[PDB]
């Protein structure tokens, strides 16, 4: 895959940001139901 | 028979001992 | 002969009268050459004659570890082992064979030789081909699964409900109960100091909590009611292991006096 | 067995020929000390 | 042309009289380049041919002709004697399936090689003139068998072997009978990794290691290699992978880094895996999977979260993968020591959590089994913890040092035993230049 | 094949067994001794009945493992104990070794003996087994016929029964300068 990227801790995980603001919405929206 | 034979192997392996003495000689 | 003799003898159970049948025809392979495996082609013996000679390991072993012998039965096992597995060995073939050192492998297992009984399951030859199409063969290791790292739950319930417990196998099941037990002893001793003594009969699987009481005594447990107690979880200090590390600065002295010689025969 | 006792034993020899080493070795070794000292 | 062929062979024997001199240093070590030089020539064609003719005229010369069962005829007790053996070695040398396909006629050949005239006078005459290898690895292909029945008895030529192997190992006088010895034993090791259960390596170790100097770095880490895998199933991983740790760059391979030092590398995944490390295959996403670690990256990418189900699903996947380098009987292991891991990053970071949240992670699992589950997990450590049920509180301890201990200090002594690493090493390697200005 | 039965076989009964078990092993020890080296603790205790006979079996047995092992004296030892399995026109490179191996010992031990005793060789505190097969291979020192050979041995062997004999022996066989020179050559 490529060279050279920042490599390692590793591949991390993917599908966070957006299921962040998915839930940031929906924790603010959680928090709009607050 | 091969009794004394591999007697040669004990201080042909001394042929080393030698060396390192050797290498002191010069390193000393 | 003495052949179908024992062969009805152990047909018939009675395993100890089918006990000293064995050591005379013992002897008969001695002469019928079978007992030793062939290395130079017989043709025929494997199945000229050999086969209840593969048998009779099976059978004697059968009986022996019915008789709750183990040696014997490994013994056997050992012998039929080559006529189980020679490495080829196509030529005979048989079934219980697989219940044989599944019961061995559990044997082992209650022998509680962790990598023997797994290299074993290396030196088996073929594996997973072997392996998981034998309940008995799936017990020890699903059971070490679960008895390795040691959470025993479902393995210790299902070897009650291990049908080679069920036929032939309580005998180390009896064994490994408590064999599993005190692992949990000591998981319990290390989760736990103070413990409701129902929770460690629920633990030990125990119905009279002086079933317990007498294992928590046995390993020596500080316990009040209802509670067993760990004041102390370990063995600490306790004699030997000693007089090294604290080999604190006299290794690393030496270490130093070996550096410094390291520093000085560098000369 | 034969030409060993013959040849072999010259071997002894090479033992000791290490062993007219590492005593002379030491010689060099403090020979330079001392003389260390004085250059 | 045959004669360049030859020509070689011609100055090899040239060194090989430098051997017909003495050791060999050179010879041996020419041999060996000269083995490099094996693959370019080659052929048979006038090479064996004519070989009779420059062998001609000695018997076991004509035997070897039964391996050369060609036209060759043509014309051309003391030039002929260990050339003649030099060219058996080229004989072996042949085989590679260069010049051949199935050396079962050269197997015979080997024994009626090795065996005759061969195999008996040359302790430290013969200096790993003996490939065993060379010879096994021929056997090595036929091991492809399936086919021959094992064979036979059961099988006791590779028995024999074995025995004939021990023969040497029998031979092996540490007379400097030495070279070949353990990969008599990785054979028989790896013929342990064929069916066998090692443990005889405990015996194979009580002897040796391939003592010592005078080894290619390649089987001494070939060595270590099936070395490691000993402590495999043996459950002793650093050392194994110590071994690794000893094996790899390390016998410089690079023609074998693509194949086998995978299997290498292969294993050494596997390493980190039984110790939960799981390194950064960030390289080892490269020069691997393709055909190695990837199944381990997915073991990996599992043992990272370690989801059983997903886990499982890899050697679900991989399994034959795993099966085709025996790599399955692992990772049963590492299912919940990942899972426990985990446990260990559920926050044991409180200093407790109460039971049922560390029952929750389990009530995300299995309930009560907790209790064993992480008895299970407190048994080992991995992680240290307390709890009682009385309180149904999982009390997860510091963990925390102010270290002030011998910890490092013992890295020292790592690092010291070290202190003298090459620093004696060199002394090692002074030896050789000014001693040899001496000469 | 591999020794599991035999590994087996070792404690099962009927010394007849353990017979025809240490001779299929005794024949196949020498690949599966590696295997069989777990059960010399039992092979030990073996050679240690005299009930079982052959046991001597095993102890030489035990040697091939022991080469195998590397271990000598404990392998001589049961070669010396093995006496009937051991022979020396029994040839092994293994034989041949254990022999050579026996011998050395004898060396220093004459030697040791000569230290105090010069005449320790006339007496019995050498194994005479060793002594014998020393001689023994003496013998065939003699039968190889160039005595220093013999001689540089019984040199070290200190034994002028040997030398003498050796010497007279070949003084009125032949070589009439030699046998004079053979004394000056050593």
């Amino acid at each position: 895959q490529t060279n050279i990227w920042e490599e390692n801790w590793d591949d991390v995980e993917v599908d966070d940001d957006f299921t962040n603001e998915l839930k940031a919405e929906l924790d603010r929206y959680k928090r709009e139901n607050q | 028979e091969q009794k004394i034979q591999e007697t040669e192997l004990k201080i042909r392996s001394k042929t080393e001992n030698v060396r390192r003495l050797e290498a002191q000689r010069n390193a000393l | 002969e003495l052949t179908k003799s024992l062969s009805i003898a152990f047909e018939n159970g009675d395993y100890a009268a089918c006990e000293k049948l064995l050591p005379p025809i013992k002897i008969e392979l001695i002469k019928n050459n079978l007992l030793i495996p062939d290395l130079s082609i017989q043709n025929d013996i494997y199945l000229n004659d050999l086969m209840i000679t593969k048998r009779i390991l099976e059978v004697g072993a059968l009986a022996s570890i019915q008789t709750f012998n183990f040696d014997s039965f490994e013994n056997y096992f050992n012998q039929l082992k080559p006529y189980y597995f020679s490495n080829n060995h196509k030529l005979s073939e048989s079934d219980k064979k697989s219940k044989l050192i599944s019961l061995y492998l559990l044997n082992l297992l209650s022998q509680n030789n962790t990598t023997k009984f797994h290299s074993e399951l290396q030196y088996l030859d073929k594996h997973i081909k072997n392996l998981e199409d034998d309940s008995l063969l799936s017990y020890p290791i699903k059971l070490d699964r679960w008895l390795m790292e040691g959470s025993y739950q479902k393995a210790w319930d299902l070897l009650q409900s291990g049908s080679q417990n069920i036929s032939e196998f309580d005998s180390f099941t009896d064994i490994l109960k408590s064999a599993i037990r005190d692992e949990i002893a000591k998981n319990t001793e290390l989760s736990y100091d103070f413990l409701p003594l129902s929770n460690i009969k629920a633990l030990l699987f125990f119905n009279n909590e002086k079933e317990t009481e007498k294992f928590a005594l046995e390993r020596n447990w500080p316990i009040v009611n209802s509670k067993v107690y760990f004041n102390n979880q370990s063995k600490e200090k306790a004699d030997y292991e000693d007089e090294m590390m604290h080999e604190e600065d006299q290794k690393t002295n030496i270490i130093e006096k070996a550096m410094d010689y390291a520093i000085s025969i560098e000369n | 067995y034969f030409k060993l006792k013959k040849l072999e034993k010259e071997y002894e020899l090479l033992t000791l020929q290490e062993d007219y080493i590492k005593d002379e070795q030491r010689h060099l070794k403090r020979e330079l000390k001392r003389a260390q000292e004085e250059v | 042309m045959a004669s360049t062929a030859v020509m070689m062979d011609v100055d090899s024997s040239g060194v090989n009289d430098l051997h017909h001199s003495e050791k060999k240093y050179a010879e041996e070590d020419q041999v060996q380049e000269l083995l490099k030089v094996l693959n370019e020539i080659s052929k048979t064609t006038l090479t064996l041919d004519p070989r009779y003719i420059w062998r001609s005229l000695k018997d076991l010369s004509s035997l070897r002709n039964q391996e050369l069962l060609n036209a060759e005829t043509l014309c051309f007790k003391t030039i002929e004697v260990t050339a003649e053996i030099n060219c058996f070695m080229h004989l072996l040398v042949q085989l590679f399936l260069w010049d051949s396909k199935e050396l079962e006629q050269l197997v015979e050949f080997n024994r009626k090689v090795v065996i005759p005239n061969l195999l008996c006078y040359y302790n430290l005459r013969s200096l790993n003139l003996i490939n065993a290898k060379l010879w096994f690895y021929i056997y090595l292909s036929h091991e492809t068998l399936a086919r021959s029945s094992e064979e036979i008895n059961s099988d006791n030529q590779n028995i024999i072997l074995r025995s004939t192997m021990m023969k040497f190992l029998k031979i092996a006088s540490l007379k400097h009978d030495n070279e070949t010895k353990a990969m008599l034993i990785n054979l028989i090791l790896r013929d342990f990794l064929n069916n066998g259960e090692v443990d005889s390596a405990s015996d194979f170790i009580s002897k040796l290691e391939y003592p010592h100097t005078d080894v290619s770095s390649s089987l001494e880490a070939r060595y270590f290699f099936y070395l490691s895998k000993i402590n495999a199933i043996q459950l002793d991983y650093s050392t194994a992978n110590e071994y690794i740790i000893a094996a790899i760059r390390k016998a410089p391979h690079n023609s074998k880094s693509l194949g086998f030092l995978q299997q290498s590398n292969k294993l050494h995944c596997c390493i980190q895996l039984l110790m939960g490390d799981i390194p950064e295959l960030s390289f080892f996403h490269q020069s691997n999977m393709q055909k190695s670690l990837l199944p381990y990256y997915h073991l990996t990418k599992a043992v990272k979260l370690g989801d059983l189900k997903k886990f499982t699903s890899t050697i679900t996947k991989y399994k034959q993968l795993l099966l085709k380098d025996d790599t399955y009987q692992l990772c049963v292991r590492l299912r919940s020591n990942v899972i426990k891991t985990g446990i260990r990053i559920i926050s044991l970071t409180y200093k407790k959590i109460s039971l049922r949240d560390i029952c929750l992670k389990l009530n995300l699992d299995s309930e009560q089994t907790v209790e064993y589950m992480v008895s299970r997990a407190i048994r080992d450590g991995v992680i240290e913890a307390k709890i009682n049920h009385e309180d149904g509180f999982i009390e997860t301890t510091e963990l925390l040092n102010i270290y002030d201990s011998e910890d490092p200090q013992q890295v020292f002594d790592e690092r010291i035993k070290f202190a003298n690493q090459l620093h004696d090493e060199y002394l090692v390697s002074m030896r050789y230049p000014e001693d040899k200005k001496t000469q | 094949t591999t020794a599991a039965p035999l590994l087996a076989l070792l404690r099962e009964n009927q010394d007849s067994v353990k017979t025809y078990a240490l001779e299929s092993i005794n024949n196949v020890v020498d690949q599966l001794w590696s295997e069989i080296s777990n059960e010399l603790p039992d092979i030990e205790a073996l050679y240690d009945d005299d009930t079982f006979s052959d046991r001597e079996m095993a102890a030489l047995i035990a040697s091939k493992v022991y080469y195998n092992l590397g271990e000598y004296e404990s392998a001589v030892k049961y070669a010396l104990a093995a006496k009937d399995r051991f022979d020396i026109d029994e040839k092994s490179q293994f034989v041949e070794t254990i022999v050579s191996k026996s011998i050395e010992m004898y060396v220093q031990e004459a030697s040791k003996q000569y230290t105090k005793d010069e005449q320790f060789y006339t007496k019995d505190i050498i194994d005479p087994k060793l002594t014998s097969i020393f001689e023994r291979m003496i013998e065939k020192c003699l039968k190889a016929s160039e005595l220093k050979l013999a001689l540089g041995i019984a040199l070290e062997g200190y034994r002028l029964d040997i030398i003498e004999s050796a010497l007279k022996s070949k003084l009125d066989q032949d070589s009439t300068s030699e046998n004079v020179k053979i004394i000056n050559y050593l």
